[PDB]
């Protein structure tokens, strides 16, 4: 017999452990693996892929017109939309992106934000896109707009423009549920001279809006979604 | 000279041609192949038709209008009548295959709207019902018709709520799968190679569907002036690497 | 690592942030390739994004009850909760459910932990010392009818006795006929034209029965059963959209009619901030 | 040390240390290099 | 080592006593400068005044009291103890506070240890077995509102199961955004007219909700617990002047008025001894 | 199963001990240090720097 | 004394399991074994011996 | 291991398939007996029918 | 690592991984080969 | 020995045994020997 003493914790159930334990049916023996496409190793991976975001939040019910910016002829100088970035809230919220931020309690990082557009082709566009990192209040004209991260944007054959916002940051982690000192800064886009259409055409064109993580990207300490609840134990 | 954008395909007895394309998709980024040995279970040499299954097999073809919610066809189903594929179907115990899918739909420099092609391996549906109410068989079990998401709700059918994915996901995410657009400024096909992928290595091709096609009108269609409002969009796909097991007497199946 | 390299002023014919996302890819661009950027190094490994990490950790999955009290004219001991059943899932409780379901695909080990805690809501005198039975009566198994039953003999069944208060550990390798569980099935179990959808036609993997193991004292005692699962040994294939709307049931991807919309309406303008 | 004799009965697995996103970022069947040109 | 040496008379034109104080530094005189030493060693190491030992013990950092009792009918169960947060500090107990606060900066792992004892204030006819689950809702994780919530299936949210009169203990790696925590700031969250000042501005990570998971007997159970934090792995920056006045709040340098002199007044003259 | 025997003390917990513990939130992963000057590494350190008496006390 | 922490589980009997116990009656001695034809070894050797099926299930 | 062997067809003046039941024997036929089989591995041992397992709970 | 002294205190044996079955199935005095007539 | 994997979960530190009071004692920029004149 080996002397011991118990610590403190001795019979705690931790959910967050690692340890092992007996085998209820040993000598089993499992079915083979066969191949199928697809593994996924780290949410790492999939956050690289772009989603669409439902920039166009403005509706009442949940529809197909809220994933649609729109775009006005002749209209020189203007707005085109705008949005904070909480990433964890907001038209990000049910992005894959936004959906997976939040099993997460800190995110540090690029994101990359791209647009593409749907118009007719024998039509012509030029937007700027803006960042503007935190510590200033949302542009209120592209003056304003245009003295932050931005790209001209020249609508063409080209469909796609890929803005990146670049990790701008004192502090090397921000919370992904919105918070105000760690908060991100604002996002922006203007007419740079103006949407044309072609001869027999007419009305608005709209954008499609996509978000990604950059490989830069980190997520840490994780925690429960705000997006799933339940009141009774679902059954058969 | 080579471009992204002009493209030939050819499958058995038939080929494709396209002078717009954008690129093709292989879903996952495997190529479809048959199945190995050491993967295998069922004893049965498997037989491939070879071409006389894998050609394209094009599907009667639909009408996009500014009124179209999306239309969705699921695999090997919207295939069980065609040609040799289709009896084969019927008549073995098991099959396997994967596919090329092109899906068509050209407009003129004039038009604007834009489809999102996208391919969603295991794609359960939900009964507009709620509740656990079950989705039966023929309405999961469209052929070559495919489910319209514009049709109403019937009984013992699925949902047709586009902003959810028949399933309770959002239309805005459906990009995780392997998927392509048609903008018509840009694009007038688009293509996507599917693998086999099952927890199986083979398994019933009447029981269970291993894929949907989805064609989703996101950007509306908007036609020059004048200009008749609405295209005709056309799917036609391929079996590839086919291989039937377990040949009898030919399935019997509901309606 | 680096996160960033330096880069500087461009003027360039070779545009990397010019795209055309019909083509289905998600190009791979960097802050440097449209910012002047200055190095940075990652400093991290992405850990605990990895899959065994994301399911790794202990889940509550099943809440049941039964109660210890005189069985005489009784005449259904399972209704009386004198022993209980639990349908073994992992869909029921939707907190894990979500996270699953990410994956299409998945193939973990499992470790099964039982906390029993009891309750006398009505005048003891004393609190009892029960031990619980826990059993695996699954597909061809004689399934209890008694609490007392030659089922509870459990001689080539699974079975563990463990204290009320106390807690019940144990692990379990993939258990599932095929290579994976499917976390979707778009299909039947035969052609049939009223037979069930979903998956709840592959998860066949019986019931579990708790009972205690203590006959009756003088006063009643009611004793609850949480069952935790932890995967372990993840292995996950073909990721999905996530689930936006609430849940209606085990097995069905159904959800609640007149649900209300799940995107966040603006306070403002698409302009607004 | 394992103290145990099936596998199941062993903790957790360790870190992939995988990661390859282009089979999901970049399934496309001609290779499209960032710079150049996206339609050709 | 020697704690002094040897040294004898000295009458010389080097003065090592005679400094200039208005330079900031503190000249290293020792007893051999100014009187005839004899050799003696040091004998000590000085090992028990590392800040690895001096902030490595357990300190109470809260004590928190939730309640068993049946809850049909309470409207708030957060209000009726039922269950109970504590917005995790270490600045709330002054007594590791002074402690902490003689640094600027600090950066520690952490050892977290629960006591749980229980209290049965009026008559019953027993001692309960009571099972305490304590569980991490951070700045984003739904937090509890019953006793008895989806929440507390916590698959995700890392969560303990101990028993009451026991104890519960775990670790944690530093989880604080920056390199260190501020034990000060001398800032704001934004540049707000009226927005709040301190550190309660950067502590920011969420509160710990206990709950019994026993569903009630017939009588009433008091349940007390108490938290207690050991830094392990410690490394602290820029000393500053100890606290002198009593603490009004966490996270505010704030002393209260008509304070009392902290000086002590002599009895007497300055001549006095 | 190893035969062991539990001496007294145990269960006991001592705020004076340095032992291990589980880790709450496993392959987390800390922030980075970066430098700042000014590190104390022993109280004795910072006793040597000299500061002001109140002597004067009669106050 | 060495330190020890209990695990979840600890006192549970499951019979599934397959630990050291002690000898209830030591320096015992069993008795030598013989040799006698027909072991079985695996229950897999059994079921490849045919037999009858009552087929005409009938009666 | 493999658990079925690749066989073609058969025409033969030797067949397997034929015994006297008589005998007392269980004839070891095998799928490629008298089917056209493919190569597959058991994949198995047989580990949880060993009579130690089977009495040893 | 035993702990105790006896054998019978061990724990439960390992795969026998003996496996034959023809004492059962083929305990025939003349062999038979399978293709070959049963009776000639 | 340690029993776990993470590094937060490992005892207490061990002595610095670093100890350098000069960053704290004598921050002057030209340097001070004792026993020579303060101000020069
Ligand atoms: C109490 O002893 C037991 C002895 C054996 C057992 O095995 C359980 C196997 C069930 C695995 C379920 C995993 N799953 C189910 C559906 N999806 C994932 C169980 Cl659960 C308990
Ligand atoms: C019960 O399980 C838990 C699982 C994870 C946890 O992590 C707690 C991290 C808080 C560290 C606080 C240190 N601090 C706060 C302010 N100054 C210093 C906690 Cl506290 C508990």
């Amino acid at each position: 017999g080996l002397p011991t003493t118990t610590l403190p914790g001795s019979g705690q159930f931790l959910t967050t452990d690692d340890r092992q334990s007996p085998s209820a049916l040993p000598n089993y023996e499992p079915t083979p693996r066969i191949h199928i496409p697809g593994k996924v190793h780290n949410l790492l991976e999939i956050i690289q892929v772009d989603t669409l975001i439902p920039m166009n939040n403005t509706h009442t019910k949940d529809e197909v017109n809220s994933y649609l910016i729109p775009l006005n002829a002749n209209r020189q100088n203007e707005q085109v939309f705008g949005t904070n970035l909480f990433i964890g809230d907001g038209v990000f919220k049910t992005t894959l992106l936004g959906e997976i931020v939040q099993y997460y309690t800190h995110w540090s990082g690029s994101l990359r934000f791209s647009l593409m557009y749907t118009g007719p082709a024998l039509s012509s566009a030029k937007l700027i896109l803006a960042y503007t990192p935190p510590g200033a209040r949302g542009p209120q004209d592209r003056r304003e707009a245009m003295l932050g991260t931005h790209v001209v944007w020249d609508i063409g054959l080209q469909s796609t423009i890929v803005m990146t916002i670049p990790w701008t940051s004192g502090v090397q982690f921000r919370y992904t549920d919105p918070d105000t000192y760690t908060s991100a800064g604002f996002l922006s886009c203007w007419y740079q001279t103006s949407l044309i259409l072609p001869p027999e055409t007419t009305g608005q064109v709209y954008l499609l809006s996509f978000i990604s993580a950059c490989p830069d990207f980190k997520l840490r300490l994780m925690k429960d979604t705000q997006t799933i609840s339940q009141t009774v134990a679902l059954t058969e | 000279g080579y471009s992204d954008r002009v493209q030939q395909i050819t499958l058995g007895n038939s080929t494709i041609t396209t002078q717009e394309a954008a690129n093709a998709v292989v879903c996952y980024a495997e190529w479809p192949e048959y199945l190995p040995d050491v993967d295998a279970s069922d004893v049965n040499k498997t037989s491939k038709p070879d071409t006389s299954v894998c050609r394209f097999y094009t599907l009667d073809s639909k009408t996009w209008t500014t009124g179209s919610k999306g239309w969705c066809w699921k695999l090997p189903d919207a295939l069980k009548d065609m040609g040799v594929f289709g009896q084969n179907m019927f008549f073995h115990s098991l099959g396997r295959s994967g596919y090329t899918v092109h899906v068509q739909c050209n407009a003129t420099k004039f038009h604007s709207g834009c489809l999102l092609v996208v391919v969603i391996p295991e794609h359960q549906l939900a009964s507009h019902e709620g509740g656990n109410v079950s989705v039966k068989y023929t309405f999961t079990h469209p052929g070559e018709r495919g489910i319209d998401l514009s049709s109403a709700n019937e009984v013992g059918g699925p949902v047709k709520d586009v902003l959810y994915n028949m399933n309770g996901t959002l239309l805005g995410n459906l990009l995780i799968f392997p998927h392509q657009f048609i903008n018509l400024r840009t694009n007038n096909t688009a293509t996507i190679v599917i693998p086999y992928i099952n927890s199986v290595p083979i398994d019933s091709m009447t029981r269970h569907n291993n894929v949907s096609l989805m064609v989703i009108p996101i950007a509306p269609l908007t036609v020059p002036t004048g200009a008749t409002p609405s295209l005709p969009i056309t799917v036609t796909i391929a079996p590839m690497c086919t291989e039937f097991s377990g040949i009898r007497s030919k399935s019997i199946v509901p309606q | 690592t680096v996160a960033s390299i330096s880069s500087g002023p461009k003027h360039t014919q070779k545009v990397p942030i010019l795209t055309a996302n019909e083509t289905g890819a998600t190009m791979p661009v960097l802050p440097s390739d449209s910012i002047e950027t200055r190095t940075t190094y990652m400093h991290f490994n992405g850990s605990e994004t990895d899959v065994e990490c994301f399911l790794g950790r202990a889940a509550c999955v099943h809440v049941t009850e039964i109660q210890n009290k005189d069985a005489t004219g009784i005449d259904n001991h399972r209704e009386a909760k004198l022993f209980n059943d639990w349908k073994i899932n992992l869909s029921s409780l939707v907190q894990l459910r979500k996270k699953l379901e990410l994956f299409t695909y998945v193939r973990f080990d499992s470790e099964y932990t039982i906390l029993a805690t009891a309750s006398q809501p009505d005048s003891a005198n004393y609190s009892s010392n029960l031990v619980v039975q826990a059993m695996y009566v699954p597909p061809g198994a004689p399934n209890p009818k008694e609490w007392d039953d030659y089922t509870w003999q459990s001689a080539s069944n699974p079975s563990v006795f463990f204290k009320v208060g106390d807690t019940s550990r144990f692990s379990v390798p993939y258990v599932g006929l095929a290579s994976a569980y499917n976390c979707f099935y778009d299909g039947y179990s035969h052609d049939d034209a009223e037979t069930q959808y979903g998956i709840t036609v592959l998860n066949h993997m019986g019931s579990m029965a708790f009972r205690i193991v203590n006959e009756h004292d003088e006063h009643k005692t009611l004793v609850k059963i949480r069952v935790y699962h932890r995967a372990k040994h993840v292995e996950a294939w073909i990721p999905r959209a996530p689930r936006a709307l609430p849940y209606t049931s085990i097995g069905r991807t159904n959800y609640p009619k007149n649900t209300e919309p799940v995107i966040k309406k603006r306070k403002g303008d698409i302009k607004s901030y | 040390i394992n103290y145990y004799k099936d596998a199941a009965s062993t903790s957790s697995a360790g870190q992939s240390l995988s990661m390859d996103p282009s089979k999901f970022t970049e399934p496309v069947k001609d290779l499209m290099l960032k710079g150049a040109p996206a339609l050709n």
